[PDB]
RNA sequence: GAAUUUGGACAAACUUGGUCAUUUAGAGGAACUAAAAGUCGUAACAAGGUUUCCGUAGGUGAACCUGCGGAAGGAUCAUUA
RNA sequence: GGUGAAAUUCUUGGAUUUAUUGAAGACUAACUACUGCGAAAGCAUUUGCCAAGGACGUUUUCAUUAAUCAAGAACGAAAGUUAGGGGAUCGAAGAUGAUCAGAUACCGUCGUAGUCUUAACCAUAAACUAUGCCGACUAGGGAUCGGGUGGUGUUUUUUUAAUGACCCACUCGGCACCUUACGAGAAAUCAAAGUCUUUGGGUUCUGGGGGGAGUAUGGUCGCAAGGCUGAAACUUAAAGGAAUUG
RNA sequence: GGAUAGUGGCCUACCAUGGUUUCAACGGGUAACGGGGAAUAAGGGUUCGAUUCCGGAGAGGGAGCCUGAGAAACGGCUACCACAUCCAAGGAAGGCAGCAGGCGCGCAAAUUACCCAAUCCUAAUUCAGGGAGGUAGUGACAAUAAAUAACGAUACAGGGCCCAUUCGGGUCUUGUAAUUGGAAUGAGUACAAUGUAAAUACCUUAACGAGGAACAAUUGGAGGGCAAGUCUGGUGCCAGCAGCCGCGGUAAUUCCAGCUCCAAUAGCGUAUAUUAAAGUUGUUGCAGUUAAAAAGCUCGUAGUUGAACUUUGGGCCCGGUUGGCCGGUCCGAUUUUUUUUUCCAACGGGGCCUUUCCUUCUGGCUAACCUUGAGUCCUUGUGGCUCUUGGCGAACCAGGACUUUUACUUUGAAAAAAUUAGAGUGUUCAAAGCAGGCGUAUUGCUCGAAUAUAUUAGCAUGGAAUAAUAGAAUAGGACG
């Protein structure tokens, strides 16, 4: 019902415990994909290998700080004026900050696709 | 999208209406209301209709030694002291309030002052 | 309280520099939108970051601004409010000899005398800058400064 | 053209009735509120001196009482622990 | 009889106490709990007929069909209405008997309605778990419902085994519940009332100081009682939760 | 078909039942003109709109018209309804929502002035006209400034400062009932303004005069929130205070009044809205077991949402902008310890390879490549390119044959000025203004008047992540 914050607050969810991390939705090219930015940044371990009905690619080692919880988020602008403005949600500017928007072009991070200028949905933000 | 709710509400049609600093209008009746509970006292006011309105009320000559005043024809200026939808008041039901008048009042002045 | 002892810093300021009012408050507000808008980097350096760079910056200012280097101005925010209130005639001429002292000045400010370099300057909180040329110009002529002149060793800041 | 005038289409306005929306008068009637208390009785609180509240239905000088069937927001007088 | 103690009454009418028998409508004791089943209200005698329901067992069959919903609707305790059947018990109203300063009550006792019933209304309740529905994830043990295995435990099946029946032990499923950390809260408490600085998974719903009030008016529903919708004027600064002490 | 300047139910006729709606029709309300933009925004937002500028609509209500290029007209008629004026009683007139001015209305807004000078407009080859406009009057009406004092002084000091047996060297704070000079210093008034030949008596100068308490302060507050020596006399739950909390019942820290003092000050109340505070209306961003708040119970339409799967992953080629010093630059051209060995970043972009059509056949160019007909430069020839023989695809024009439909996101164009953001410049500073600045002063030179925001819809674009849509199932697939 929202493979989202479903599985990213799993990570998110366990994390808080501490410990080193554990099985998720299904896979999801998006899943994997956030699940991916993660890891290139860092945070997380090394996405993992299942592979099922729609249950195959991955579970997933935690590692790291990751604190706390990747940001599932449920709408989607960006842009100019916007992208920054919703670094707000950003646990403070001075680096620190990721915003895993899902830009026109790629799957990206808040500063991934700051890259070539740029834009479009919100999906996430990390740390 | 979705959903309007309460609180503060646009119908508005009253008793002074102007929102005024005021409201002239003639002196009918010099009514010394009585205090409230705990404190006690003859809480001199007058009763008055409003020129515009003619609507008739009644409020406080609030001074401290003005029922100066006091002409059951003259014409204060009266003008409520927001509770704002209540009375102050250890004074009981008075909406406005005194304001000035027979047109021109310190409310004591011209003259000099008096006082109050 | 904050607010009180406020209300004993703005006094203290009061003569800090000379004022009677609220030019404290005047200065103030002038210090946000400096700040602010300033504040208002953010950014990057936007080619307007640029423009409004040596700009804002270019606020110097003589007897007026900080000395030499930013970039971060907010710094006034700290001086300005305590800065920006020198640099004008209202401070700095007393800090120049002729004036005896903050009082014994604004008042030649006024009173016709005390002018900068030609043309009187009544406003008597103009705004200082290349000031060696403020001297009483007076055009028998303007007596409290023309003769009292014990500025003429009034080597300050 | 003026007069003058046939028919038209516009169409004020007159009357009479309708329909909205906005105000408003009234013998009297019945609430409320300022109400702290005056007077009757004790309903609630202490199983409040008949445990209390929920409907619903009767009956009452006022509070209420009672009948079915709930809930403890309880009686802890305790066939169980 | 009948309570605190009485009384009102019943009673040389055969009551009160037993003796055979039958009569009538309610009602399902005891076992009954640590709970089973239901959308919910609510559901305990016997047998049978009628159609349903979850959980389990497989991967059987489909492949997107779904999730929550203003509208609209089906069921909805008890009283209460309509009409008939009866009509045991108790029992509003109503009487009287005590009791009180005062008793229209609370304690007797008669007794109307009602209580049951069938065809039809009514659609409210402390209609409770005062806690929306769907899916996640977050932590331990015990105990009572279907499926797996070892089966051991005692008996079926009997001349015996085995099996069988209960039955024991390890599992899982899903149930109803209990007992203790992180984390939540104003508290109390909470296996969520948990997660997120202070979004974040999707949705239905309701709240915005007390009162004035669930009243005024309007429209609709109904036979009625009532339900449903539902204000404003004015009036007050506290009312209200939890906790702690007298 | 009739009218129109002209589309069209605009109007006629004839014929057919249609068109809108819970995704909110229709109807009701507006103390509703719209948009510029205004106010308080950390952000997100609330709230405002008839002063200017655009667009609209009307001159008492309401129709209908002549005039004309243009009007349903205001400063033109016509009738009705409505007010309402002069009458020789017959009849005749009118529209200040244009300036002034009055009444009325109310809480609430000025003069019966002067003028064409400016800006412009209207009439014909001038310089006519203009309560358009500009000057004045009124007006702390919102705004910029900003004096109501400045000196040291003489001595009295009450003494505080380094203590020394030194009874005080006096560098010094200040009350000064005492006293100096500063021919200072603004508001009144001969001159004159490059000035609108009226502003002319106006800001600007200037000269004539001008502070022994007057040449001068106010509004409120002194219980707490609030911060004020706060005390002294009067009052007694009377009078009165008090936004709320609360004060007052003879000794009042809240009334009254004096003293003093606090706060802001040419300005302070008081009313009243609003905006913030307010995460008390909440998308960010609320609450709901008892505190306000789950519907009795399920059904289920609209709405809002809805598992994962289909292109990756490897390899090659040109790139400048931030960079480690000037620089077309990877074994070094600089930022290193030396009596040699000496690290390249990371950023983004285009093209093409791989079972991988970009829509396109007809075929239309370039400058790029396959690459060689003639040649080459020099640092070790793939560090450079003159060169035309065969001969690249999509740039790319245009007829002619076909395309599955959107969200989103990227620069872009175009349409307003003032408004605001913000460069520029000493308007005396400022508010503003869009001026200005050099001199070399008998017809001289010189820079400006930027950028920004353009937010919904439209247009145009680059992208193919997230999310829809459709396609080959009895094959009525799909090419050439």
């Amino acid at each position: 019902s929202s493979v989202l914050a479903d599985a990213l607050n799993a990570i998110n969810n366990a994390e808080k415990t501490g410990k080193r991390q554990v099985l998720i939705r299904p896979s999801s090219k998006v899943i994997i994909k956030f699940l991916q930015v993660m890891q290139k940044h860092g945070y997380i371990g090394e996405f993992e290998y299942i592979d099922d009905h729609r249950s195959g690619k991955i579970v997933v080692q935690l590692n790291g700080r990751l604190n706390k919880c990747g940001v599932i988020s449920p709408r989607f602008n960006v842009k100019i004026g916007d992208i920054e403005k919703w670094t707000a949600n950003l646990l403070p500017a001075r680096q620190f900050g990721y915003v895993i928007l899902t830009t026109s072009a790629g799957i990206m991070d808040h500063e991934e696709a700051r890259r070539k200028h740029v834009s479009g949905k919100i999906l996430g933000f990390v740390y | 999208n979705n959903y309007k709710k309460r609180l503060l509400g646009t119908a508005f049609k009253s008793s002074p209406f102007g929102g005024s600093s005021h409201a002239k209008g003639i002196v009918l009746e010099k009514l010394g209301i009585e205090s409230k509970q705990p404190n006690s006292a003859i809480r001199k006011c007058v009763r008055v209709q409003l020129i515009k309105n003619g609507k008739k009320v009644t409020a406080f000559v609030p001074n401290d030694g003005c029922l100066n005043f006091v002409d059951e024809n003259d014409e204060v200026l009266l003008a409520g002291f927001g509770r704002k939808g209540k009375a102050k008041g250890d004074i009981p039901g008075v909406r406005f309030k005194v304001v000035k008048v027979s047109g021109v009042s310190l409310l004591a002045l011209w003259k000099e002052k008096k006082e109050k | 309280s904050s607010r009180l002892d406020a209300e004993l810093k703005l006094a203290g300021e009061f003569g800090l520099k000379n004022k009677k009012e609220i030019y404290r408050i005047s200065f103030q507000l002038s210090k946000i939108r400096r700040a602010a808008r300033d504040l208002l980097t953010r950014d990057e350096k936007d080619p307007k970051r640029l423009f409004e760079g040596n700009a804002l910056i270019r606020r110097l200012v003589r007897v007026g601004v900080l000395s030499e280097d930013k970039k971060k101005l907010d710094y006034v925010l700290a001086l300005k409010v305590e800065d920006f209130l020198e640099r004008r005639l209202q401070t700095q001429v007393y800090k120049l000899g002729l004036a005896k002292s903050v009082h014994h000045a604004r008042v030649l400010i006024t009173q016709r005398h005390i002018a900068v370099g030609k043309q009187i300057v009544n406003i008597p909180s103009f705004m200082v800058r290349l000031d060696s040329e403020k001297h009483i110009d007076f055009a028998r002529p303007g007596r409290v400064a023309r003769r009292n002149a014990a500025r003429k060793a009034e080597a300050s800041g």
